[PDB]
């Protein structure tokens, strides 16, 4: 009755006593908009494990006999061969199949449950907030009773046909989705959020073209993409709750996620998403739509009876509430609660931290850092000999966040350590050097390049001693730096780079790069050619013209950071053009009558097109050639109508699909009747891979 | 990689600073296919 009761659903009083609580916590509701969730689910779950978790691709993954570096939450964890591991990938699919059908769910749900956090704790470059969101709801539905409506469960069990589920269900579900909302709207109130600089480039895509009619692009970037995003995270945590702003909510909300889903890659996320946002309606929806239907699908579609009362719910008549209703309201109560501080539990887990804080994946952090990597360099000094040379910079990896991270570091470093011994290396020493910036700010080293990562020291709950802070002072020059940027030619190029005090940068100019400058923005510099053993310090607004072919350094010696641009062009490239242009001339004065004098031979395979009975053509021509074919095979590509791209798109994932059936079979078999003669193996394999047509 | 030549750089093909052009948006919520 009254008005606060309403709109919250429970009055004042219920929350006095404990007994209250549980008796509010576990009250009867429908369970029809639960079990359709359920369904959504799982179907979206079937749908994801061949496409994302890496099925099709886990015959490449995990091959056994392959040296790779893995990187583990923990050490002790390692992949098994790859047999049990397609194994594993059955047993979830069998396990979504089983939530989705709604037949021996609680089985159904552990085993998807532990197989999916087992993959998810393998590696941690595979971390984002879509997956983990997936892991909680997984969690979450082990313990609900979400099979009592609309289930093959409840055919094969009377007292679980159409019944009665306590409210904690979609208590637990909704403050999820509410959270997630909400922590990503207070996670986007920072300044490269708020100022346009996270996803600066994404308001050119043909989507927000309506948009344009009214504002003009550079405040499209700001209001729509950037404020929107927003104000709609926020009020879709609030506006969905209640019954004045359900409407409005649902439809900005369903916008949002479309257009998230057009936009970038995530995945099923949106559809997910999309999924979640009717669970905040009225619990009978699905009951109410299957009742305004005609009488011959309700023979098909679900009961449109009242639910039957169940065995777990306290009923007010009273009823004393027993121990799985307790057990109910302090789970809701305790995972809420955790889900509310494990975002904010970075002060602890200082280890960790980074430049940004904490690994990537928990905390709701979604497109507000953007990184652009320049340059990476390994350095090993050999414990025997005392020689230095260089690694390649990804060798033994197959992801590129270790770049970022410093555990991921250090794994690399000991990985290393043990590998390269089979390459006469003996006990070496391993040195970093990576340049990275974040939002289009100066380039700076994210680790001291003068530590041995294999021998520093690193502990989770303690701060790392060998990460160089971020200098946000520098952070204003982003304006300024942005002019430069609009004042070169359509040839040249600027680099920007900002280094500490003690420090020096070794580079090494291409021939090919002529025609190559070094201007000095702030600071102190010296410029230092080794080739004559001659260095120059370079004061405030002074350029200088680097050798091209040669060695320099830069050295920082000012009390504060240094900021300098390389400005280089590529003569090879420009030359190659100027060449290309003017035998096109030549070809055009050629075919439009012009030039009547006979062609040169070196010409006549362009005029022909093909290299038949002839001597081999020069470098030149063949880079004509395949630029002509290159160009002609884009144009053929953007004249493409839709239908083709749909069957394509189709035929694709036909292709994807028979793959990771095909090679699951072939796994299982190897595990139950042994493994036959490589013959064979070569032949199943070679059909397995095979396109649909 | 194996073979003594994807596992070791010479000096000067290491230290090459710039490189001209003609991902720099990774946001780490983004899956990369594979096949
Ligand atoms: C001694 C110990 C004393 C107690 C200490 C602990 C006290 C804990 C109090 C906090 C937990 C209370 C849980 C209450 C459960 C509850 O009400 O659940 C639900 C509410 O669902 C939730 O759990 C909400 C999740 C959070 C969503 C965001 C809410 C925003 C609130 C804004 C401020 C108001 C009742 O829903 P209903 O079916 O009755 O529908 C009501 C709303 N309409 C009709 C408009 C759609
Ligand atoms: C109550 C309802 C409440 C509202 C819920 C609304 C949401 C429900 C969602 C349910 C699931 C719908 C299907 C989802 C499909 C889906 O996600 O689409 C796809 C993934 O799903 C698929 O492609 C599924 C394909 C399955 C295979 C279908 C094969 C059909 C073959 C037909 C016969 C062909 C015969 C040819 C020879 C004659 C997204 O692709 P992507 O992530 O790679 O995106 C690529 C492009 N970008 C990156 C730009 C986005
Ligand atoms: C890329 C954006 C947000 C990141 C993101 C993603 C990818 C998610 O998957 C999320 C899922 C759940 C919760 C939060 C998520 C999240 O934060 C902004 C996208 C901006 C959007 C495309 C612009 C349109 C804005 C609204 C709908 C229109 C308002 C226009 C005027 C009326 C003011
Ligand atoms: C190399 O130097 C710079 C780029 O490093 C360019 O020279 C520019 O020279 C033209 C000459 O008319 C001016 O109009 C431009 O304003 C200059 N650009 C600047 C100062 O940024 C050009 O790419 C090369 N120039 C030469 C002489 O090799
Ligand atoms: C050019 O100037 C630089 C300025 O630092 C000189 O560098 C230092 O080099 C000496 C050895 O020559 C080292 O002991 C110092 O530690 C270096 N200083 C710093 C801050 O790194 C460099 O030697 C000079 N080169 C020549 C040929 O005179
Ligand atoms: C500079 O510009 C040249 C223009 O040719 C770039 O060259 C191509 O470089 C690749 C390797 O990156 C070679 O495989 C090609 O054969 C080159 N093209 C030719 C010869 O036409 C070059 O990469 C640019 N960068 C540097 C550092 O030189
Ligand atoms: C040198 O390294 C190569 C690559 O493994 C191989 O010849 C052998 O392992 C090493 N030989 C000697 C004599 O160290």
């Amino acid at each position: 009755d009254s008005r606060i009761g309403k709109l919250l659903g429970f009055e004042w009083t219920d929350l006095s006593s404990w007994r209250r609580l549980v008796t509010l916590l576990n009250r009867p509701t429908d369970p029809a908009s639960l079990a359709v969730f359920r369904f959504l689910f799982g179907f979206l779950m079937v749908l994801d494990i061949p496409q994302e978790r890496g099925l099709s691709s886990l015959d490449r993954k995990y091959l056994d006999g392959l040296d790779v570096c893995r990187f583990p939450l923990l050490d002790a964890l390692r992949p098994l061969p790859l047999d049990w591991m397609y194994l594993v990938y059955t047993i979830m699919f069998l396990g979504a199949l089983g939530m989705m059908l709604g037949l021996c769910y609680r089985i159904s749900c552990v085993l998807f449950l532990l197989p999916y956090w087992y993959v998810f704790l393998l590696d941690k470059t595979s971390w984002n907030n879509h997956s983990y969101l997936y892991g909680l709801l997984a969690f979450q539905l082990t313990f609900m009773d979400a099979n009592h409506y609309w289930s093959v469960d409840g055919l094969l069990n009377a007292h679980r046909r159409n019944a009665h589920v306590p409210l904690w269900n979609y208590a637990v579900l909704r403050g999820q989705i509410f959270i997630v909302y909400f922590i990503a709207g207070v996670k986007k109130l920072d300044a490269d959020w708020v100022e346009g600089y996270s996803m600066e480039y994404l308001s050119r895509h043909w989507l927000f073209s309506p948009f344009k009619l009214l504002l003009s692009e550079e405040l499209t970037s700001l209001l729509v993409v950037h404020w929107g995003g927003l104000l709609l995270d926020l009020s879709a945590g609030f506006l969905l709750f209640f019954d004045v702003s359900r409407s409005i909510g649902l439809f900005f909300v369903s916008y949002f996620h479309c257009m998230n889903s057009q936009l970038f890659s995530i995945g099923m996320f949106s559809y997910v998403m999309l999924a979640s946002s009717p669970l905040f309606c009225s619990p009978e929806w699905p009951r109410k739509l299957v009742s305004y239907c005609p009488r011959r699908l309700q023979q098909l579609l679900p009961l449109k009876a009242a639910p039957q009362p169940s065995v777990s719910c306290v009923y007010k008549r009273g009823q004393k509430p027993g121990l799985r209703h307790q057990l109910g309201a302090a789970f809701t109560l305790l995972y809420l609660l955790e889900q509310l501080f494990l975002p904010y539990s970075h002060f602890l887990t200082q280890g960790y931290n980074n430049w940004t804080n904490g690994l990537y994946g928990y905390s709701w952090d979604m497109m507000v850092h953007s990184r652009s990597h320049q340059h990476v360099k390994i350095t090993y000094r050999d414990g025997r000999t005392g020689e230095l040379g260089y690694l390649n910079p990804g060798v033994f990896t197959q992801s590129r966040r270790w770049k970022d991270h410093a555990d991921m570091l250090k794994q690399y470093a000991t990985c290393l350590s043990r590998l390269l011994p089979k390459y006469n290396v003996t006990e070496p020493q391993i040195y970093f050097d990576i340049w990275v910036s974040i939002n289009d700010r100066f380039q700076q080293r994210i680790f001291d390049p003068r530590v041995d990562i294999v021998q520093a020291a690193w502990s989770p709950f303690q701060r790392t001693s060998w990460v160089q802070p971020l200098l946000m002072d520098l952070s204003p020059w982003r304006a300024k730096l942005q002019e430069i940027k609009s004042s070169l030619d359509n040839h040249t190029e600027v680099v920007f780079i900002a280094d500490f005090p003690g420090l020096h940068l070794e580079n090494f100019v291409s021939e090919d790069l002529g025609n190559t400058s070094i201007q000095l923005l702030q600071g102190e510099v010296t410029v230092e050619l080794v080739a004559e053993q001659k260095n120059q310090t370079l004061r405030e607004g002074e350029k200088m013209q680097l050798p091209a072919g040669e060695y320099h350094k830069v050295y920082t010696t000012s009390p504060s950071p240094s900021c300098y641009m390389y400005v280089y062009v590529n003569t090879t490239e420009l030359a190659l053009e100027q060449d290309l242009a003017y035998l096109q001339e030549l070809k055009e004065k050629v075919e439009n009558g012009s030039e009547t004098g006979p062609l040169p031979p070196e010409l006549q395979p362009l005029l022909e097109g093909e290299v038949k009975g002839g001597p081999e053509p020069t470098p030149l021509v063949q880079t004509f050639l395949r630029r002509q074919q290159r160009l002609q095979e884009i144009e053929r590509r953007r004249n493409t109508p839709f239908h083709e791209r749909f069957f394509r798109f189709l035929l694709r994932k036909l292709y994807v699909f028979r793959r990771s059936f095909l090679m699951t079979c072939i796994s299982l078999r190897n595990l139950i009747l042994g493994r036959p003669s490589l013959e064979q193996l070569a032949q199943e394999v070679t059909y397995a891979n095979l396109r649909p047509f | 990689e194996e073979t003594d030549q994807e596992v070791f750089l010479g000096p000067p093909e290491a230290q090459s600073f710039l490189s001209s052009h003609t991902l720099t948006e990774r946001f780490w919520e983004s899956y990369i296919y594979n096949g």
